[PDB]
Order: structure tokens, then sequence, then C-alpha cells
């Protein structure tokens, strides 16, 4: 609240410019303008802006803003300027105050600019720097902007942050620099503010830049490599601000909306492995909400994940993980409707796969793929009695009987699950 | 004041909460304006290369 | 609650009249709950009673 | 809200069939104290899932070890049939 607080501080106080409209101490010509168009609610005015030519309208205005320099002095005509520069709803739009003549009213002005980053100079400049999306000027140079301190001082130190971080969010729109500035490690920084704890309005802002961000395909693509997804999962789960919750869900739609490449698209079943957010949108569905987005998402959402876990329960690639020997906890072992029609594929040439799991299971110590694979064994015996004589034949019986005294409990209570599924009758 | 400023500190907490929720909204809308405007004019760009490339 | 979970919540509270009749009430200890059960068996009365 | 009671029940169910399996298994009740405890999160509802998880698969131990003794109810027998000539 503390460049609001400032803006309505400053609001109130009036300047002598006619002191000097064209007088004293302060120039001696730049009140000219100022005298004309006070009024900023008649269209007169603000459709007749274009008769000052720009000659003095962001000309001498600036550089003037350099002229006066004062913590008093030129807080005062900063404000003065810039409030009007601010307000902007339809008196400049798109850069009706053109300038042609020169280019640093345009741009390079503010290379001594970006100092003392607390007395509105810096925020002056972050708002005349957000002049791009909405307004009809392409940016000359976006390294001019993209790698210097403004943000960088302002990452770590709290309004005034917010403010920048605002500006940043509202500039960041349209890909042809967003794209220059993911090329930068500003991905990296983004990634690491979001880890950091702070306020949960900045959190909104960092996910709603990632949210902007989210528009670009290939760029997705490129930044698959970061684990963006569970992050953001994770503080999800962590915090419930109700807008917070749409942005993440927009986001989480945006990717599975662009979805460049399927083949790229091997976090379709991180999405639930790394951390189950159809649990969490098991109760969010329960909370109804007025706005249209939210329910029309998660309902899209909970149809795209029945898909998503569909396509994901298969036997080609569980037997070749299975053969390979790597077994981690994935959603498909537990799959009911595997054991219940797809059970057979098990049964390979001479039973190759269970043949092999107990060989697995008689090499390997790990703990989770032991019992993954003995609750794979169990499953898969509780269904067919007759493959119970052939395991019993083999004697896997007793490899389970030596495991289930184990160190892990855990594996000793699955070797208990197994044995007992052989009890089966037994 | 007490009373009157606890009523002026809601108002303000009210003024806060519409702009700040309803600002988030507008964007939104916005957003969703530039998605729709790329969309658009991708096809625009589809129906007009067509033609482009057979007369050349 | 309010610092417990911060969010900028002043808890505001007004005072109003109304005529609805408050409900009565009165502090007890551990001797003399005994009597004020006694007495409340017949029903409790009027405000200020 | 009503949603948020029915799940309360739901909860209530399952604390009483855990409840009724102690009884029938005659464990003292510790009650250490700590009346004053009480939390404010949301993440709860998971770890009282998480708990219902547990009752379930109690439940499974239960209804496993009843057949357990019925298949050892005639193996005995069967045992008595070999003593036999």
């Amino acid at each position: 609240n503390i460049i609001a607080a400032k803006a309505a501080e400053v609001r109130a106080n009036k300047v002598n410019w006619q002191s000097y409209l064209q007088g004293q101490m302060i120039s001696a010509e730049d009140c000219e303008f100022i005298q004309r168009f006070e009024m900023k609610r008649s269209s007169e005015d603000k459709q007749e802006m274009l008769q000052t030519e720009g000659s003095q309208c962001a000309k001498t205005f600036i550089n003037l803003m350099t002229h006066i320099s004062k913590e008093q002095t030129v807080q005062y005509i900063l404000t003065m300027v810039d409030d009007m520069l601010q307000e902007n709803h339809q008196r400049v739009s798109i850069f009706f105050d053109y300038a042609k003549r020169s280019k640093s009213t345009a741009w390079p002005y503010f290379l001594p600019m970006l100092n003392r980053q607390d007395p509105f100079t810096v925020h002056m400049a972050a708002r005349i720097i957000a002049k791009l999306a909405a307004w009809g000027k392409e940016l000359m140079e976006g390294s001019d902007l993209n790698y210097y301190f403004n943000w960088i001082k302002t990452q770590l130190s709290s309004q005034y942050v917010q403010c920048v971080a605002g500006c940043l969010q509202l500039m960041l729109r349209v890909n042809e620099y967003r794209f220059a500035w993911v090329e930068a490690d500003g991905v990296n920084c983004i990634m690491g503010v979001l880890s950091n704890k702070c306020g949960f309005q900045l959190q909104y802002q960092m996910i709603f830049s990632i949210w902007l961000l989210a528009f670009s395909p290939q760029m997705c693509e490129h930044l698959r490599r970061y684990n963006i997804i569970p992050v953001l999962s994770d503080i999800l789960q962590e915090s419930v601000k109700e807008k917070v919750t749409r942005i993440i869900l927009a986001a989480f739609r945006n990717f599975l909306e662009k979805s460049t490449e399927r083949e790229t698209r091997q976090e379709y079943a991180l999405a639930m492995i790394q951390c189950k957010v159809l649990k969490q949108l098991e109760n969010l569905e329960q909370q109804k909400y007025d706005d249209e987005d939210i329910s029309e998402d998660i309902k899209f959402l909970l149809e795209k994940l029945g898909e998503s876990v569909q396509d994901l329960s298969s036997f080609d690639e569980y037997s070749s993980e299975l053969k390979s020997g790597r077994l981690e906890w994935s959603p498909v072992h537990k799959s009911e409707k595997f054991w219940r029609e797809n059970a057979v594929r098990l049964n390979e040439k001479n039973y190759e796969l269970l043949k092999i799991l107990t060989k697995l299971l008689e090499v390997s110590d790990d703990p989770q793929v032991l019992a993954v694979a003995a609750h794979d064994v169990g499953e898969y015996v509780r269904h067919y009695p007759r493959g119970k004589r052939v395991i019993e034949q083999l004697g896997g019986k007793q490899l389970v009987m030596n495991h289930m005294h184990h160190e892990d409990q855990q594996v000793r209570y699955n070797a208990l699950l197994a044995v007992q599924k052989l009890m089966v009758h037994n | 004041a007490l009373s009157d400023a606890d009523v002026q500190k809601q108002i303000k907490h009210m003024m806060a909460f519409i702009e700040q929720e309803a600002n988030e909204k507008a964007e939104e809308i916005d957003a969703k304006a530039e998605e729709e405007f790329n969309i658009e004019k991708g096809r625009l760009v589809q129906t007009q290369r067509l033609k482009i490339m057979e007369y050349y | 609650g309010t610092e417990h979970s911060g969010s900028t919540v002043p808890s505001i509270l007004n005072r109003m009249q109304t005529n609805q009749t408050p409900p009565t009430y009165n502090k007890t200890n551990k001797f003399t709950h005994g009597f004020q059960n006694i007495v409340d068996a017949y029903g409790i009365g009027t405000y200020r009673e | 809200f009503v949603n948020e009671v029915r799940r309360c029940e739901e909860m209530d169910r399952k604390l009483r069939f855990v409840e009724k399996e102690i009884r029938k298994a005659n464990i003292p009740i510790m009650d250490t104290g700590e009346n004053p405890e009480v939390p404010f999160p949301r993440d709860m509802i998971d770890l009282e899932a998480n708990f219902e998880k547990i009752e379930n698969e109690l439940k499974e131990i239960n209804t496993n070890q009843e057949a357990l003794k019925r298949n050892f109810l005639e193996l005995t027998e069967l045992k008595f049939i070999l003593r036999k000539t």
C-alpha cells in the first residue's frame, strides 16, 4: 500500500508551475502545455492534445524530468507528470504523443535513470517502460530493459516490488519479447523467486506471470526441463486463495490445450505420479462457484485426466519396465481393470514374466521394487488358481516366505498379503 | 474515531477487494482476447497463404 | 485468529440495538451450580430479573 | 456446507469401526491429556483419509484371518484322518 499511499499523498500537492509558467527558478516556456488540458475529463482536451504535435508533450517534459531532480522539488514535478502518464486511459492510447524527430522520447533516456529504487523514480521509469503491450510502439532493444537492475535488486529486500512486478506482468503479453526474455536465464530467476517464501499476493503475481508465459507451446516444450508442474501443484496444496487456484488450473489447462508434441508430453503421467492432483480435484469439485470458468475447467480437467490415466493404463510399457527391473510405484499396477481383463498377458511364453520376476526378487534387495513385484504377483494369482498351482510348483512361495522376515516391515506386510492371497483355498 | 474509523476501514478493504478481484478478471478477459486474436490471425494466414501459393 | 491466519482481516465489529429480548445468563462456580440448577428447574425468568 | 458434515459423518463411522475393533481387542486406552491441541489447517482431511485406508486394510486383515482359521479347521481334520489306518 506504500505506492498508493504516496500517490494519494502527492495528488493533493499543487505545484507552482504558474509561478514560472515561462518564468523564474523552474525553466521558462513549458507551462503552455500544462495550462491546456487541465480538465482531464474533457473530450475536447483529450482530442486536441494532437494540436500539441508532441512538440512540448514528452519532448521537453522529457529532460524536464531531469531538469528538476530534488527529493522535494522533483518528487512533486515527478508525480505531476507521471500521474498523467499513468492515467492514460485513452489520452495517448496508441502512442498519439509521437515525437518522431527524436527517439529519446520513445526509449533511450533512462540509462542514468533506474537509480534510487524507492522515491517513485524507478516506479515512473517502470511505468514508461510499461508502454508496449497496449501501446503502439515496438521496443528498440529488449536487452536494454531485460538486463537492468530495476527488477533484479527489487527481487530481494515490498509494495514497490509488487508494483514493479505488476508493471512486468502487464507488459508480458505478446510473445515477441517474452521469447527474448525466456532465452535469458529469467526462467531460473522466476523459479527461484517462486521457491522463495513471500506474501500470497506476490505468489499470485508469480504464478500469474507463469500463466502468461504458458501461452507459447514451443517454448513450454523447451522449458519442460524444469519441475514447474510439481512445484505449482505443491504450492496449490500449500495454499487456497481462490484466485490462485483458478490461475493454476488455467495454467494446467493451457499446457494441456497447447500440447506441442505427445512424445514430449511425458508429464501426462507425472501429473499424477509426482502428486495426485486428481485427489485435490476430488475435493475442489464439491465446492461450487459462480464463475463459469472454474466449473467448466474442473469438469474438462476431470475428463482429460480420466483419459490420461486410462491411456497410461497399458501393458506394453508395463512389461517393458517389469523386464528391465525398474519397478517404480506406477498407479497402473493397482488398476483393477488390468487384472480383470488383461491379466492373462502376464502369462507369456513359459510364464516368462512370472519367472523373471521371481528371479529379480531373488536378485534385487531394494524394498520398493520387491514390494511392487510381490503385489503384482499377488494380484495376478488372486484370480487364476491354475497359475497358483504353477507358482507353487515353481517354488516362489519359499522365496516369499524368506522375504517375509525382512528388515523392512513394509516388505514383510506386503509379503504377508501375497502369501495370504496364496492361502486362498490352500 | 473507533466505530466510524472501523466503517471507513471496512469501506477501504471492500474497495481493495473489488479492485484486485475484477482487475485480475479484466486482465483474464484480455488474455483470452489475445489467444482469440492469435487464433483468428492464424486461420486468416492459412486462408490467404493458400491463394498466394497457387498464384506464385 | 487473524494473526494466526494473516490476510489483512480487521475482524470489524459493530454494535446495534433492537427489540429482541437478550437471553439470560448467570456465571456460576463449583459451589453454586447446584443451586443455579435447582432454581432454573422451574424455568428462567425475564431479562435483568 | 452439508458436504463437510457428511464427510465428518463418514469420518465418525470409520472411527466407530476402529473403536469397536479395539474394544473387541480389549486394548487399554492411554488418554495422556492434551485437550487444548486443536489445529486449523485444511490438509488433515488427507491424513484422515490415509488413516481410513489403514482402517480398510484392518478390515481386510480381519476378513482374511477368519478365512485362515477356517482353512486350519479342515487342515486339522485332514491330519486326524491321516493318523488312522
